[PDB]
């Protein structure tokens, strides 16, 4: 099996700039028939991979010429001349000179953009959920950049560490920002014993923590 | 060309599964059908190919013991003696030069856990109001949340599911102009195919 190694694993790049993605094979991809079957795919989250370039530099139907492929033997380059928001995703190089067909590890294109502070929203457990004895209090930290953020839950001033669940979205294909939802899970009983529930976030954009709160 | 693929399958360890690929938009017989495997956060693995004019079949050694390719304009692939390492998305695809067409893939979950429908809870509380729906306690994965049957898509954020006590839980949020809610109602729709579930939740203050 030919091993394909891509460089790099993550590539941060501003809009309008240029991106170069590399791919090496453990051995020559030149078929005895003359052709070099090296290809490039783009996989956008939740979608099947889509072909960009086949046989090093020919473009599939509809692919624009901002994308070009180059290289030979064992070294190959995929070039994106002017990165656009919709280019984010993972790029895979694949070869079919040798059997079995093989793929690279993938390179995730990350868009660099201007810092954006998160817009925080706090929500109390719905009556429907209370009704069944559960009590999840949720926090949405929307549209921020960079992705590095920190969230703390405080109940009456006390910081609650256990029972919290955090999930981030992938970079937004439209504005290049990130989002995250932090959920604090308690029983109806514990919840009803206190008064204020605080969602605190510390992100590059503030110095002073961003705080959203609600008093039951 | 279009290659229609199942979508999801939940199977018990040790059992066998048979996935299907429905080919259209081209002469089925003209191209060799392929199969690729992709595990959640990793790269891709090639499995094998079959020729529709006859049934000559080639496989990668790693899957010699797991896959049995057959055809019909439906191409089939059968895995066997499944384990949690088989939990992955499988794609059927025509991979030949510029004739490159993939199917949407079938998310295959190998687990003993029982299919559990989700409980949907509405999340209600400037110039914009962010509303949401908490979808919790479901299995297997694969849930689609849409706002106003999908006509409200501009400000929607879908947060990936997480395991909380052997059961998944995720959320979705939508942001609308403040003056429009509660004047107009926004309702999130949650579909969980695996358990034939489609529950709508109206967001009220
Ligand atoms: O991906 C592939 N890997 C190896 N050989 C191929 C593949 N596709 C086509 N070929 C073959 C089949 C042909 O006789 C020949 C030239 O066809 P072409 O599709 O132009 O590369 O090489
Ligand atoms: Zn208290």
């Amino acid at each position: 099996d030919v091993v394909m190694t891509q460089t790099p694993l993550s590539l941060p790049v501003s809009l309008g700039d240029q991106a170069s993605i590399s791919c090496r094979s453990s051995q020559s991809l030149v078929h005895s028939n003359g052709n070099t079957y090296l290809h490039w795919y783009l996989q956008k989250p939740g979608q099947s991979p889509k072909l960009l370039i086949y046989k090093v530099s020919n473009r599939f139907s509809g692919v624009p010429d901002r994308f070009s492929g180059s290289g030979s033997g064992t070294d190959f380059t995929l070039k994106i001349s002017r990165v656009e928001a919709e280019d984010l995703g993972v790029y895979f190089c694949s070869q079919s000179t040798h059997v079995p067909r093989t793929f690279g590890g993938g390179t995730k294109l990350e868009i660099k953009r201007a810092d954006a502070a998160p817009t925080v929203s706090i929500f109390p457990p719905s009556s429907e959920q209370l009704t069944s004895g559960g009590a999840s209090v949720v926090c949405f930290l929307n549209n921020f950049y960079p992705k590095d953020i920190n969230v703390k839950w405080k109940i009456d001033g006390k910081e609650r560490q256990n029972g919290v669940l955090n999930s981030w979205t992938d970079q937004n294909s439209k504005d290049s920002t990130y989002s995250m939802s932090s959920t604090l899970t308690l029983t109806k009983d514990e919840y009803e014993r206190h008064n204020s529930y605080t969602c605190e976030a510390t992100h590059k954009t503030s110095t002073s923590p961003i705080v959203k709160s609600f008093n039951r | 060309v279009q290659l229609q693929q199942s979508g999801a399958e939940l199977v018990k360890p040790g059992a066998s599964v048979k996935l299907s690929c429905k080919a259209s938009g081209y002469t089925f017989t003209s191209y060799w059908m392929q199969w690729v495997k992709q595990r959640p956060g990793q790269g891709l693995e090639w499995i094998g190919e079959i020729d529709p004019s006859d049934s000559y079949t080639n496989y990668n050694q790693k899957f010699k013991g797991k896959a049995t390719l057959t055809v019909d304009s439906t191409a089939y692939m059968q895995l066997s003696s499944l384990t949690s390492e088989d939990s992955a998305v499988y794609y059927c695809a025509n991979l030949r030069g510029y004739f490159d067409y993939w199917g949407q893939g079938t998310t295959l979950t190998v687990s003993s856990a029982k299919t559990t429908p989700p409980s949907v809870y509405p999340l209600a509380p400037g110039s914009s109001v962010t509303l949401g729906c908490l979808v919790k306690g479901y299995f297997p994965e694969s849930v689609t949340v849409t706002w106003n049957s999908g006509s409200l898509s501009s400000s929607v954020h879908t947060f990936p599911a997480l395991l909380q006590s052997g059961l998944y839980t995720m959320s979705s949020s939508v942001t609308v102009p403040s003056s429009t809610w509660p004047s107009q109602t926004v309702t999130c729709s949650v579909a969980h195919p695996a358990s034939s579930t489609t529950v709508d939740k109206k967001l009220e203050p």
